[PDB]
DNA sequence: TGCATCCGTGAGCCTAG
DNA sequence: TATAATGGGAGCTGTCACGGATGCA
């Protein structure tokens, strides 16, 4: 969100969940969500 | 966006810190009513009301205004805290 | 700017032996086109009485 | 076991279960004082374990515990605990806050980045102490009483308490949150800009990263009200501060639809 | 001193007898005319706490000044209503009991 | 050993986690049978408490930084030099 | 599995 | 104004009636009006021949009738009573053994009665019965999802009404009956049902490899009577096996019509299937001491042969409209009556024994309170009794004819899955597939098609014209999905010369699959297009030209009109504006034909031929369920000579009869600095100024003054330490006067309750002896108006204990009710909707003066923007505000069917008429070409929209029959540099409303266990910051504000009070301490036997509980 | 069973009954155990019904006069073909009754509700939820109350110590009791008759204070 | 040692109601 | 306080996927 190095203290793992979530519901001759959530 | 933002995140090595830094001396300003700040009187940060120019009562507005002028030393572990609070109360009063 | 109807408390009412409603009499009333001729004039009361 | 405003009385199921377990276990002391024979002291025994299991975990063994006259489970510790309205879940992942208001948003593209439109009747509650406060600085109040009085109706309101609010709220900022809050960038910060009406208005290059438009939407606002947490939603949470989208890096507070288009 | 860690364990009788501050011995809950707690029963005053803050059940001691004394009319403690969320109870089965998450 | 997220979540060192995320009763049961401690390291922990987590303005890193104004500071510098 | 039906049983064996 | 109607397809039949469904269901159900003896066994007639005759003395049933309402609706909805008959039942009570006979007519309670549009009244509120689809009964065979070359054979009786039975072909090769979750084989069911291997062998050993399976040795080696007590054994383990016990228990279980039932549709069903006969609703009969079989023998024989592969049977599709019906008001009221039935059935057999049985009376034997609660309870919270949607007349007549799939009896939201929710082909002409809410209830609640009805058996049938050799005949046919299957149907729209067939080549469907097929193998034919939709989809023109996700928002939309006191009939109408008035009983209309002796904004009375002189009363702003104003003005005149069937008064949302859900504004289709920007919407403050989008809305405030045990709430002017200030608008009883003008915190009713006991702290024994004043004994609990809410006192009901005709529940003194209208304006955040789904907020309010306008002065009234259409794909709006641009200047509206509108050359014909209006009225009146319209053809000739090198005047018609127009813009007088689509089109103020949705709080009240802050604007509540958002703020690192969201504003008591105390007093906030909740998450896990413990560093305990609850 | 009282809990008081009756029970009467054991069975149950099957527990001839107020309204209303009003039921109870006797009955009669109670037809919402807690100070009470404090504070500083003080034991500031003249006369050493002087000159001096400044008067609600 | 089979548990957020 | 009376009764219904324990060849 910066364009540097992150800042010591980021709550980096929920931004990793948000980032991974968040387009979730655009996952549609595809496999998708289906197989996102199978990974 | 903040006035000077990029110099703030600048000086610190965490923006974290940087807000830290800037809520502690809003706290500072708050306690001793603004007697103690850095700033030059024609630096004080002004607000417009119907009747003038008056003191921007924003102490953290003020407390970036002076990280900003970098009259303010900060960091970890720099003095005890009883003996900072009573400096602080024995100069500025309350 | 101002309507006052004999035995009408508000303007959601219905006078008797009136077709319409108090909002839509407001409503034509909203269309009255009333030229003061003296310019120093400010403020009139029509008066408005109909039976039959 | 509480009386309402009708003067009728709600109760918990716990009650109704303790009521259960105190009942079985006096009949079986009882049953075991007048020397009982066995079966029926089998039966009460038997019967005051599962009066213990539906108080503790109800329909977890065997058929539900049910209310005279309806076909719905008690609710005992163990669902009071467990479950999306569960303690965890509902009570302390998760609270219903004070200083918050709700509002349905529109376009506003006048704003600058960094700003929103709180409409004035929103934040005379949502500063309502602040503004005491400042009512009793400047002389339209002797104390923080009688200010309290003079805003609690709604004619006599002064133009002096809106100037009042105008000071109070100088420099601080507000929360913005649009559910469902999928990443960090649904609640984002501005400095609010108090208009007439009822309307939050949003700004246009944030409408993205809320996923926000002007169909009939709503915005929870929340006050942040110490120092520390409004230097937080300043200097971390200000909108014109989030420009690159932390799951890309690429900018999400990029130019839309309308800008685009004239562009 | 500031919490720094958080330990669940299971509890034993003793224990729960220990944050008991009396028996629930009777299955009523409140007198149908009085409205007011019915004595050992699941909102008895004298095992949880005063309904209202320093003021006892029968109303002999109805300020700070007794904060500690138990009333001998009405045996109720008197101190801040608060601890009637806060102050267990229990029940003594005849019979033991299985807790059911450790059976099911 | 791999396993998926929702068993990496229930297996975690946090009790509190683990109940506030699911199979309350099992988490619940095991961790007290195990007398387990938990040390709120994690944001669930802290958040159910209603601590104050340990990132950003919460984090270690930057929590205990002060600021004090060269006037203040030069003052308290002499004072402790007069000892 | 049914208390009802165990004590009926247990009932018609005197 | 003149109405042009497009449209070469002729109707022959109109629209059934709209609320037939919920009308003819109910009226068959109770039967009021057949005469006992005539009365048929279905409804109310056949619970009570159900229940009845009940055994050990005998008590039976003669007939039952309905009395009349106690009270009328309308005093119903005014003093929160049930519209309810009295029930009445002829029961003899005998002696078999005596032959004494006592014969009394019994008292039964209420039942509901159903009003004119086909709703109900209860406790005052009017309430919607939605009628529930479920699978049909009858037998089914369906494919054994684990084997392919196996089958399961499935029977499935009415809800609640028998166990489904599952017969299949096991692996080991034998026979498994599965009944209440336990298998046994089928063979031993058989030999309890009297066949012996003989029978079984000729009859069933057509297929080789399957009768070897059924056939076991020892099941016919013992006698049906030792069968019977095995599968007794079988069915119910540990219970002594009984003879009279098994023959109770299997004939309850399969042959009992009082305990099982199929539908009448699930008999038919079975003997449509399988080729039999039924005696009654039962798989098998109690007959002269042994068991006959009727039901399975045949089911066994059609899987046999599916299994085998015999051509003639196949697989059943259990979504085919065939084989899901319907169970609507009557059937499901009906269920409920038969269950309380049965429980004082019960109750009638306990008494039966106890008491004298030498003198006993039906009136001594009957208690009608589990009747009277198992109605109630039905009407009163089932999940398909809802709060009537009155919003509009449309909302109303939608309402009634939707269906659910949810409710009790069918399935919960979980069970929902692609098959149920999916479009199925038979939905063509019964089910539209358009109209359905958006989110999980997709596809479970739908709406019935326009012409579609449900037939007697619970299945929806659609029409078709009967075609014989190539003549399509008037005679029309309602068909089930089921026969639907059988003919050739061609489209509604294939050409035709008087009654003949044109064209050498039709649309057709078989089995809903599209054929194109020659004249002489059409069958049947459509009716109308509009059979394929719903009422309110076939409301939206040029429908064939919207996207249906767009078309069933417009649609669902339209259910959210707001009846505005200056609506109109939109200028592109469909048709059925009309009938939809007319069967949503919103307008009033002339009974014969007569002439209008008075008309008052109150009644109009009417002196018909048979000179009798009749009087209607108009419904005059009253308060409908959503606080919309039902209110009836007058449309005829004294003298004015009237027909049957003519117009005598408007509904609400109604001009001259037509449904009016909007207004007809002039919308330009453009950008404006940002202002329509993502779906907003700019509007003229012209329309505030004319009163459009205006709305009158009545809200009901009511407080009650019951005995206290500390004494009694008084309604009273008398409160304490208030100004007469407060008190202006107060009548001599506390009440406020009706008129006034009430803003928020004005009282609308005074109150004193008696203050409760408690001593006075030490600070007001000094404060009171400082001022030297006495502390009431009451205290001021008066009903102020709510936050953001006030306007006018139009009514005030006051009710007290005592007063003649009134009785409320027990401790209360008296009830008063206030009424407070107001005539909302639009305004911004209010919420704007077309027909085809656009919608939006109004975002900015612009003053005339800046709107664009055309070159006569004319400024447009809402500016919307292109950016809304591509991506929705909803053209016909487009194709709307073109014909509305042509009749806004040919003063004229249009009447376009549904996929028979009007086309693109009848638009461009109507628009060039309209461009003469325009442009000729301009160049008479002594005025050219503006130079700026100079430069805007300049442009669009670069655009490419007109030819080069014609006038001005032929440029500007072309431009003109594209629907663009040059557009000034009002602020610099410099034109937009391109042409702009501007027209005339119908927009709707929707019911959500920034008045309504605008909540803040400060602090307010909290919750009993968790000291959370409630919820929800009502109660002043706070905003629930959820674990979401409280991940938003961990992950911006905001850890003072994510613990001030978790301890001070919610949680920490201690916390939340110094806050408030060191805000209001210019100090920083403090720090917080322990939630509450947590505290009780502590004692809650205690209360589970969980030692909790807060610890130190060092392992020590920490007391969180600060020593309140450690001995 | 359908009493309040679950089917195992009515065999059990009903087992109850049969154990009292073989206690009583007297063969030389040559009746069959079964009449004298169904007598007291049918009394242990009924017993057990009235204790127990009301979470307000309710005694049992209050009970019995509730059931028959029950009974003899809905005679009433089988017989008027309509529910019966107060005064209809009070006719029917007979001597005594009066409508106002019936409601207070009905009243007394009311059982509790359920705080969890579903609220909406998902499964989201409990009816306790829209309940407010009114014992517990709201914030805005809690500040109020501190400022009374520390304005009576201000207030009792514009008086001299020991007329300050006089005032502060006399009602209740310190101690949390109301001293008599005479304690506060032993107090001070002076008579019974000069503390009451000193009181009334420190309330005058009070009163005059708020007369003047008008602090304390807001806090009169 | 390997499978079928059973039981238990979870299945989005905010609004209103 | 005594005629005799001696084993209940509603079920319920269109999902699904996985993980872990039980159950058989
Ligand atoms: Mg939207
Ligand atoms: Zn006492």
């Amino acid at each position: 969100s910066m364009a540097r190095p992150v800042s010591i203290g980021e709550a980096v793992g929920i931004v990793a969940a948000q980032s991974i979530g968040e387009p979730g519901t655009q996952l549609t001759i595809t496999q998708g969500l289906p197989r996102v959530i199978e990974l | 966006a903040e006035p000077g933002i990029d110099k703030l995140f600048g000086m610190v090595d965490s923006k974290y810190r940087l807000t830290v830094v800037v809520a502690k001396r809003a706290q500072q300003l708050l306690r001793h009513g603004f007697k103690n700040t850095v700033l030059e009187p024609e630096e004080r940060p002004k607000m417009q009301t119907l009747e003038g120019l008056f003191d921007d009562p924003n102490a953290v507005t003020w407390a970036m205004k002076e990280l900003l002028t970098g009259r303010l030393v900060f960091g970890e572990n720099l003095v005890p805290e009883d003996r900072l609070q009573k400096e602080m109360e024995r100069l500025y009063p309350v | 700017t101002s309507v006052y109807i004999e035995d009408v408390l508000h303007e959601f009412s219905t006078i008797p032996g009136v077709k319409e409603d108090v909002v839509e009499i407001i409503l034509n009333l909203k269309e009255l086109v009333v030229r003061f001729l003296n310019p120093s004039l400010q403020t009139v009361t029509l008066l408005l009485k109909a039976e039959g | 076991m509480v009386q309402v405003d009708g003067g009728r009385f709600a109760t918990s199921d716990l009650n109704d279960l303790y009521r259960r377990l105190i009942n079985r276990n006096n009949r079986l002391k009882k049953l075991l004082a007048q020397g009982a024979p066995e079966i029926i002291i089998r039966n009460e025994k038997r019967m005051l374990q599962e009066a213990v299991d539906a108080l503790l975990d109800n329909g977890r063994r065997g058929a539900p515990v049910t209310n005279p006259g309806s076909d719905r489970p008690l609710r005992s510790l163990t669902d009071i605990l467990s479950g999306k309205q569960g303690r965890f879940r509902q009570n302390l992942l998760g609270k219903r806050v004070d200083y918050s208001g709700r509002s349905v948003i529109v376009v506003g593209p006048q704003l600058k980045l960094h700003q929103c439109g709180l409409p004035k009747r929103m934040a005379l509650e949502l500063f309502k102490p602040f503004l005491l406060k400042k009512m009793e600085e400047k002389g339209i109040a002797p104390n923080v009483k009688a200010a309290r009085r003079m805003l609690e109706r709604q004619r006599d309101i002064k133009d002096e308490v809106w100037d009042a609010l105008e000071e109070v709220i100088h420099g601080k900022v507000v929360l913005l949150n649009r559910a469902p809050t999928l990443h960090r960038l649904g609640i984002q910060a501005f400095q609010p800009v108090l208009v007439e009406g009822q309307s939050i208005q949003l700004h246009p290059l944030v409408c993205e990263a809320f996923n926000a438009d002007f169909d009939g939407d709503q915005m929870a606002v929340h006050v942040p009200l110490s120092s520390f947490a409004q230097a937080e939603a300043r200097i971390q949470m200000l909108s014109a501060h989030n420009l690159l989208s932390p799951a890309s890096g690429e900018p999400l507070a990029k130019p839309s639809r309308d800008i685009i288009l004239g562009l | 001193k500031e919490v720094r860690k958080v330990r669940i364990a299971l509890a034993s009788p003793e224990k729960i007898r220990s944050w008991s501050y009396g028996e629930v011995e009777k299955p009523e809950t409140i007198n149908y005319r009085t409205l007011k707690p019915e004595r050992d029963g699941l909102f008895d005053e004298r095992i949880f706490g005063p309904i209202k803050d320093y003021e006892c059940a029968c109303g002999k001691y109805k300020r700070q000044r007794f904060e500690g004394k138990v009333c001998e009319r009405c045996g109720v403690e008197v101190t801040k209503s608060i601890v009637r969320r806060y102050r267990m109870g229990h029940i003594e089965l005849a019979t033991p009991a299985a807790h059911i998450w450790f059976v099911k | 050993l791999l396993m998926g997220v929702t068993k990496s979540a229930l297996s975690t060192k946090s009790w509190l986690s683990a109940a506030s995320f699911q199979n309350t009763t099992h988490v619940l049961t095991e961790a007290a049978i195990a007398g387990k401690k938990d040390e709120l390291i994690g944001l669930k922990e802290n958040v159910i408490l209603g601590r104050l987590i340990p990132a950003g303005t919460g984090s270690d890193f930057v929590r205990f930084t002060q600021v004090v104004d060269q006037k203040t500071l030069k003052a308290i510098e002499e004072a402790r030099k007069e000892a | 599995s049914d208390p009802v039906r165990q004590y009926l049983h247990e009932i018609g064996q005197v | 104004m003149e109405i042009k109607r497009f449209g070469r397809i002729r109707e022959v039949i109109p629209l059934p009636p709209l609320t037939e469904i919920q009308v003819e269901s109910y009226r068959r159900a109770l039967q009021a009006d057949v005469p006992p003896e005539k009365r048929e066994n279905v409804g109310i007639q056949a619970a009570f021949r159900e229940t009845f005759p009940i055994e050990e003395l005998v008590l039976d049933f003669l007939e039952y009738r309905l009395g009349e309402p106690p009270f009328p609706q309308d005093e119903c909805r005014e003093k929160d009573l049930t519209y309810q008959a009295p029930l009445y039942a002829r029961l003899q009570l005998i002696h078999k053994d005596t032959g004494l006979i006592k014969e009394d007519e019994v008292f039964l309670g209420h039942i509901p009665l159903m009003t004119e549009d086909g709703s109900f009244i209860i406790n005052g509120a009017d309430r919607v019965i939605v009628s529930q689809i479920h699978r049909s009964p009858g037998v089914y065979f369906t494919p054994d999802p684990a084997r392919p070359g196996r089958y399961i054979a499935s029977i499935i009786p009415l809800p609640k009404r028998g166990p489904w039975i599952d017969l299949e072909v096991e692996p080991n090769g034998v026979v498994s009956m599965k009944v209440n979750k336990r298998k046994f084989p089928l063979v031993l069911l058989l030999r309890v049902l009297g066949y012996d291997q003989e029978t079984l062998a000729r009859e069933l050993g057509a297929y080789g490899e399957l009768v070897q399976g059924l056939m076991d040795e020892s099941v016919f080696a013992m006698r049906p009577e030792e069968a019977l007590i095995r599968l007794f054994t079988l069915l119910r383990p540990g219970d002594p096996p009984k003879r009279d016990k098994a023959v109770a228990y299997v004939y309850g279980l399969i042959a009992d019509p009082r305990r099982y039932d199929l539908g009448e549709a699930g008999r038919y069903k079975a003997e449509e299937k399988l080729g039999i006969r039924l005696s009654g609703r039962t798989l098998a009969r109690f007959e002269d001491g042994e068991f006959k079989d009727e039901v399975f023998l045949p089911t066994l024989r059609y899987l046999f042969a599916l299994t085998a592969g015999v051509p003639g049977h196949e697989v059943d599709d259990i979504d085919h409209l065939g084989n899901r019906r319907i169970r609507t008001v009557g059937e499901l009221m009906t269920d409920q009556f038969r269950v309380g039935l049965a429980r004082l059935a019960r109750g009638v057999r306990e008494r039966m024994l106890m008491g004298s049985e030498d003198s006993l009376t039906p009136a001594k034997l009957v208690n009608s309170r589990p009747l009277e609660a198992a109605i109630r309870e039905f009407f009163s919270r089932s999940q398909l009794s809802q709060f009537k949607d009155e919003t509009n007349p449309l909302s109303s007549l939608r309402h009634k004819r939707r269906i659910s799939a949810l409710g009790p009896g069918g399935l919960t939201r979980e069970r929902a899955g692609f098959d149920v929710r999916d479009v199925h082909r038979t939905h063509y002409g019964r089910i539209c597939p358009v109209e359905t809410p958006e989110g999980a209830n997709i596809g479970l609640i739908t709406s019935l098609a326009a012409y579609a009805r449900v037939d007697e058996l619970g299945f929806i049938r659609t029409p078709y014209r009967r075609v014989v050799g190539g003549v399509v005949t008037d005679e029309v046919v309602y068909m089930t999905a089921t026969e639907e299957d059988r003919y050739t149907i061609a489209q509604a729209n294939t050409p035709l010369e008087g009654n003949r067939i044109a064209a050498e080549r039709v649309v057709a469907r078989r089995k809903g699959e599209p054929v194109i097929v020659s004249p002489e193998e059409v069958e049947f034919m459509d009716v109308s297009p509009k059979q394929v939709f719903s009422v309110n989809t076939n409301l939206i023109p040029f429908l064939e030209h919207d996207d249906a996700n767009r078309a069933l928002m417009g649609s669902n939309m339209q259910t959210q009109a707001v009846p505005l006191i200056r609506a109109q009939a939109p200028v592109v109408m469909t048709g059925l504006e009309e009938r939809v008035v007319r069967d949503s009983l919103a307008a009033l209309y002339a009974e014969e034909d007569g002439e209008v002796a008075k008309v008052d904004g109150n009644r109009i009375v009417v002196r018909y031929e048979d000179g009798r002189l009749v009087e209607y009363p108009l419904r005059r702003f009253y308060r409908s369920n959503q606080g919309t104003a039902l209110d009836q003005r007058p449309r005829v005149v004294v003298g004015q000579r009237v027909r049957k069937g003519d117009l005598l008064a408007d509904g609400p949302a109604s001009e001259n009869g037509f449904l009016a859900l909007g207004q007809n504004v002039l919308v330009a289709i453009m950008p404006f600095d940002g202002y329509n920007f993502e779906d907003a919407i700019v509007i003229s403050e012209e329309l505030l100024k004319r009163d459009f989008y205006t709305s009158i809305h009545i809200e009901r405030y009511e407080i009650e003054a019951r005995d206290t045990k500390l004494g009694p709430e008084r309604i009273t002017r008398d409160i304490p330490h208030l100004s007469e200030a407060a008190l202006r608008d107060l009548d001599e009883e506390g009440v406020v006067r009706i008129g006034a003008e009430v803003k928020p915190g004005d009282i609308l009713v005074g109150r004193t309750s008696f203050k409760g006991e408690s001593e006075p702290t030490p600070e007001e024994r000094l404060l009171r002896s400082i001022f030297g004043e006495k502390a009431r004994d009451v205290k001021d609990t008066s009903l102020r108006v709510p936050p953001g809410e006030g306007g006018i006192v139009v009514r005030t009901v006051r009710l007290r204990r005592g007063d003649p005709g009134v009785e409320l529940k027990p401790g209360v003194r008296e009830v008063v009710r206030v009424y407070v209208a107001q005539k909302r304006k639009l305004q911004v955040g209010d919420k704007l909707a077309n027909r085809h789904g656009n919608k939006g907020v109004v975002a900015k309010i612009l003053p005339v003066e800046d709107m664009p306008h055309l070159p006569d002065g004319t400024p447009v009234d809402v500016i919307l923007n292109p950016l809304g259409v591509p991506s929705r794909m909803n053209l016909g709006q487009i194709l709307e505000t073109h014909l509305g641009l042509a009749g806004y200047f040919l003063g004229q509206r249009y009447i376009s069917p549904i996929f028979d509108g009007a086309k693109e050359p009848e638009i461009k014909e109507l628009l060039a008429q309209a461009f003469e209006v325009y442009f000729g009225k301009r160049k008479g009146e002594g005025f050219g070409v503006d130079k700026r319209e100079v430069e805007v053809l300049r442009r669009a000739e670069k655009l490419g929209l007109v030819t080069p090198g014609k006038t001005p005047e032929e440029q500007l018609k072309e431009l003109f029959l594209q629907g663009k127009v040059v557009l000034y813009d009002g602020r610099t007088g410099e034109p937009i540099e391109g042409p702009i689509v501007v027209g005339q089109m119908f927009i709707m103020k929707l019911y959500h409303m920034v008045e309504d949705k605008m909540h803040a709080r400060s602090t307010g009240p909290y919750s009993l266990i968790t000291q959370q802050p409630l919820g929800g604007k009502a109660q002043f509540g706070g905003q629930r910051f959820g674990e979401m958002e409280v991940w938003a703020l961990e992950a911006y690192g905001a850890a003072h504000t994510l613990q001030e969201m978790l301890t001070l504003k919610s949680d920490d008591i201690e916390g939340r009070n110094a806050a408030y105390e060191a805000i209001i007093k210019g100090e920083d906030v403090p720090e917080p301490s322990v939630p509450e909740s947590f505290r009780v998450l502590v004692k809650e896990l205690q209360a589970l036997a969980l030692d909790v413990q807060t610890l130190d560093e060092k392992d020590n305990p920490v007391d969180i509980f600060e020593g309140l609850a450690s001995k | 069973t359908g009493r309040g009282l679950s089917f195992l809990d009515l065999i059990q008081e009903g087992n109850q009954g049969l154990i009292r009756a073989v206690e009583k029970f007297e063969y030389k009467r040559r009746f069959k155990f079964s009449t004298y054991a169904t007598w007291w069975i049918r009394q242990a149950i009924n017993r057990a019904i009235a204790d127990q099957a009301r979470t307000i527990r309710i005694p049992v001839h209050m009970v019995e006069t509730i059931n028959k107020l029950s009974r003899t309204a809905r005679q009433l209303q089988q017989e008027l073909g309509r529910e019966p009003t107060y005064e209809e039921i009070a006719e029917a109870m007979g001597p005594g009754w009066d409508a106002k006797r019936v409601e207070e009955t009905l009243k007394i009669a009311q059982e509790p509700v359920s705080l969890e109670t579903p609220i909406g037809d998902e499964k989201d919402s409990f009816y306790g939820d829209f309940i407010p807690d009114e014992h517990l100070p709201s914030p805005v009470d809690a500040a109020t109350q501190s400022l009374l404090s520390e304005e009576l504070e201000k207030a009792l500083s514009k008086l001299s110590e020991r007329e300050a003080m006089v005032l502060k034991l006399r009602k209740g500031l310190i101690d949390g009791r109301e001293h008599t003249l005479e304690e506060v006369g032993a107090f001070f050493g002076v008579t019974r008759e000069r503390i009451r002087q000193i009181e009334n000159k420190a309330l005058r001096k009070l009163k005059y204070h708020e007369s003047r400044t008008r602090k304390l008067r807001d806090f009169l609600d």
